[PDB]
């Protein structure tokens, strides 16, 4: 019934992504607030067993809270944002049939896994940590949800190999490009849980076997489990370095700055897993030192970034007659939420940075390391950042996808829902970091056991009043949503407007850079004979002396 | 204008980044300082050192809680603890100040964590594998430990006790 | 225009807290050493 479908059916197949998206992180989202409390000392517990009657425990909710959030959420916008972009840009079809065929796996993927969930069966968390065994539905729901993904790389190196043939040593543009060695960066990384996965877990919940090594199942469950959230980061990267600035009334002010900045991600992401893996027996401290070098080199693209934003930002801000050395900042549009999202989250992404290059050193790690520092770091990094780009960008993105307009209701209700949200996040992280400081551990119903940790009086303040602006946040986010979502006013014609993609100032220097750079063939292999090398020497000596432990259910 | 900011920009860019690099080394530095000093102790051993979880507490070093602490230097003391679902053995466990002791950690069951409020004793401690670590108590007492990996419904509520004698 | 003065002033303010933090994580590690 819309031929916007019909010339873009890409439209549709990239709304149903976003839909299922943001209901998962609806869903997920609902348990936060809760657990915000649950670290203000606070027991709101037999209120939501009340309201929600299906969940059991603290930890059923927590494994709710990471996998619909954080694998689920994160996933789904990935694949809208890596493939759309790169196909408005290219102005290409997706192969339809295929793009069709993993919103499918992803969604049925999602609903075979989301049962035992539910049902009470998998109450393991989001890293799924063997022995602790959950019901086999969960681990197949989870790997066809995960191989939804391998369908997506599939579609966007076609496109980008049609694009290729169809203009012969034309330099990859630069979405494109940043969705290219995105999906490969993902499919080098992917191989870890996919081997954890087929090797282990499937067999093992499916019972044909009796046990699993812990120590190999992590560490190649951390080969993938780093480099994952950098799946989540650079789809909101993609959008920062080339929507952005447009959103800002500039331009991204260096093109082969944002092709760098990916390309070292697409080298740097997946060997550095050990530094999740600091206080783990078994694996040498000499690859340790390697993998925390490693990790302060993947730190790097984030420097780069954060000048390169910046600087577009402020250029944007000169343009909008930006006055000294802070007046571009009051230049900016700050009535715009596609803007005041993703920049907000910028903010909140500084003090998330330093968090995670103080965890990346080895030995100071152990100060951190489980306690509730690290979820300190996080919702810094993917709950804010990532998810208000996510939210911001439904200023844009949902009408150019369905042509429903927004209201200016609506553009103030999000103004609102995002500073909030922001506000929010900063709150807890100091709650979090400072109680983390304070050795309060992670993954603990700590208001089940009040008189536990009593020095954390006042961050369990701050945690308190998170939990209350969050909630509110959460509610007036939904609301406003859905009120998008549940209008019947359609101007077709926003929705073939073209994506507000930002201008790239060009200067002479990079011609013969971005064409060294679009080498990705060698580059990619450079990336794997990494893995190979940070992994290999490890990789052989466990599985030399394999170890397997058999199952456990406790709770 | 404009193709002026292009270049400036890309110069700071170059300055940024070798400031940024020469500031990673500096901490690529001082963590190889305090590898090479006495608190790189809590550093887990490198060496794969299997046990079966189904027999820990009925035949070795981990059945009897009494035979837990055994002196195996002149200042060196091997604790042997063992972090099962919702406790840790021995409890206390009760060791002397200013003696090297040498954790050795292990689980009959899931995967717990073995944290030392005070210290820098923070290891995972892994069924079928030993988590061997070192740590000189230089201030006596209580410590208190905690189970900070998620094992369970109890899991908030497993810790332990260490009694550093004076 | 010019020297891109509030790009270094932002990327001064993130020097500054990773500095803060990292120094002062580097600080606690001893104390509980
Ligand atoms: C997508 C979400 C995430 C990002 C991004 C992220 C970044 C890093 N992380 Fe991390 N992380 C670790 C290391 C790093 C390092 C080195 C970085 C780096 O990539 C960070 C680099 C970031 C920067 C260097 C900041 C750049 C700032 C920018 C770009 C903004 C500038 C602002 C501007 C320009 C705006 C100005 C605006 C105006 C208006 C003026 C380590 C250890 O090395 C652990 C283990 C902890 C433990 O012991 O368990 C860890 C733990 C986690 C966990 C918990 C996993 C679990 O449950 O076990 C999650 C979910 C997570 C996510 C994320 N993490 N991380
Ligand atoms: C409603 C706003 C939110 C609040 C108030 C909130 C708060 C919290 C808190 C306090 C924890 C610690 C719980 C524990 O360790 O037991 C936590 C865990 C977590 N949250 Fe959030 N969060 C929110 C939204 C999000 C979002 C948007 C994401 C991802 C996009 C996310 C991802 C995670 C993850 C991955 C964990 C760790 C789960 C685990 O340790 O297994 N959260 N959250
Ligand atoms: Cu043992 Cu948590
Ligand atoms: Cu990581
Ligand atoms: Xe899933
Ligand atoms: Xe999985
Ligand atoms: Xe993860």
């Amino acid at each position: 019934i819309s031929r916007v479908y019909e010339a873009y059916p890409e439209k549709k197949a990239t709304l149903y992504f976003l839909v299922l998206g943001f209901l998962a992180l609806i869903v997920g989202s609902l348990f936060g607030p809760f657990q915000a409390l649950n670290y203000g000392n606070v027991d709101a517990y037999p209120l939501l067993k009340r309201l929600l009657p299906f969940v059991q425990s603290y930890y059923q909710g927590l494994t709710l809270h990471g996998v619909l959030n954080a694998i689920v959420f994160t996933q789904l916008f990935a694949q809208a944002i890596m493939v759309y972009l790169p196909a408005r840009e290219l102005n290409m079809r997706p192969n339809m049939g295929l793009m069709w065929l993993s919103w499918w796996m992803a969604f049925i993927g999602l609903v075979v896994a989301a049962l035992p969930l539910l049902a009470n069966e998998a109450t393991v968390l989001y890293t799924f940590y063997p022995p602790l065994k959950g019901h086999w539905a969960f681990y197949l729901g989870a790997s066809v949800f995960v191989l939804s993904t391998w369908v997506s790389i599939y579609i966007v190196l076609d496109l980008w190999r049609r694009w290729k043939a169809a203009n012969p040593g034309k330099v990859t543009p630069l979405v494109t490009y940043m969705a290219v060695v995105f999906w490969l960066m993902w499919f080098l990384a992917s191989l870890g849980l996919v081997l954890e996965a087929v090797l282990f877990l499937l067999p093992w919940s499916f019972g044909l076997v009796e046990g699993v090594d812990p120590l190999v199942a992590r560490t190649l469950f951390w080969w993938t489990g780093h480099p994952i959230v950098y799946f989540w980061l650079l789809p909101a990267y993609a959008i920062i370095y080339t929507i952005l600035p447009k959103q800002a009334g500039g331009k991204l002010v260096s093109d082969p700055m944002a092709r760098l900045a990916f390309l070292l991600f697409l080298l740097l992401s997946t060997p550095v897993g050990f530094h999740h893996q600091f206080a783990d027996p078994g694996i040498d401290p000499t690859w340790k030192m390697i993998h925390s070098v490693l990790t302060l080199f993947v730190a790097v693209p984030s420097l780069m970034t954060a000048f390169t934003v910046a600087a577009s930002l402020e250029f944007a801000g000169r343009l909008r007659g930006g006055r000294g050395l802070f007046g571009w900042i009051r230049a900016l549009p700050w009535d715009n939420p596609a803007f005041v999202a993703p920049v907000l989250g910028l903010l909140g992404f500084i003090p998330g940075g330093a968090g995670g290059i103080v965890n990346a050193s080895f030995t100071l790690d152990y100060v951190v390391h489980n306690t509730a520092w690290v979820p300190g770091h996080f919702h810094l990094q993917v709950a804010s950042l990532v998810t208000l780009t996510a939210m911001g960008s439904l200023y844009w993105l949902l009408p150019n996808l369905t042509g429903k307009p927004i209201s200016d209701a609506q553009r103030r209700l999000g103004l609102a829902v995002v500073w909030l949200w922001f506000l929010g996040m900063m709150i807890m992280a100091v709650g979090l970091h400072w109680a983390g400081l304070l050795n309060v551990p992670r993954r603990a119903y700590i208001a089940q056991v009040p008189d536990a940790y009593p020095h954390a009086a006042v961050p369990m303040v701050f945690n308190v009043l998170a939990g209350i602006v969050l909630l509110v946040a959460l509610l007036l986010f939904i609301y406003g949503l859905f009120s998008v979502l549940l209008s019947r006013e359609r101007k077709p014609e926003l929705a073939e407007a073209p994506l507000p993609f930002a201008e790239v100032i060009s200067g002479p220097e990079d011609r013969r850079l971005v064409l060294a750079m679009d080498r990705i063939g060698f580059w990619f292999a450079v990336a794997a004979i990494l893995v190979v090398l940070a992994y290999g020497p490890t990789l052989v000596q466990l599985f030399g002396h394999l170890n397997p432990v058999p199952g456990w259910r406790l709770w | 204008d404009e193709h002026k900011a292009h270049k400036a920009i890309l110069a700071y860019e170059k300055g940024w980044l070798a400031f940024s690099l020469a500031m990673l080394f500096v901490f690529i530095a001082l963590i190889a300082y305090t590898l090479a000093t006495h608190t790189a102790g809590v550093i887990p051993a490198g060496k794969l050192e299997r046990v079966d979880p189904t027999t820990v507490r009925q035949e070795g070093p981990w059945a009897d809680p009494a035979q837990a602490v055994v002196q195996t230097g002149p200042n060196q003391y091997t604790v042997y603890v063992l972090a099962f679902a919702f406790g840790y053995q021995p409890n206390p466990i009760e060791v002397p100040q200013g003696a090297e002791i040498v954790f050795k950690i292990t689980s009959p069951d899931v995967i717990h964590g073995f944290h030392v409020e005070g210290t820098n004793i923070n290891v995972e401690v892994l069924p079928g594998e030993v988590s061997t670590v070192r740590y000189t108590f230089k201030r006596p007492g209580e410590y208190r430990i905690i189970c900070n990996q998620y094992c369970g419904l109890g899991h908030q509520n497993m810790f332990g006790t260490i009694v550093v004698k004076e | 225009e010019e020297k891109p003065k509030g790009a270094l002033a932002v990327i001064l303010v993130l020097t500054l807290t990773i500095l803060v933090f990292w120094l002062g994580v580097y600080a606690v590690f001893f104390a509980r050493g």
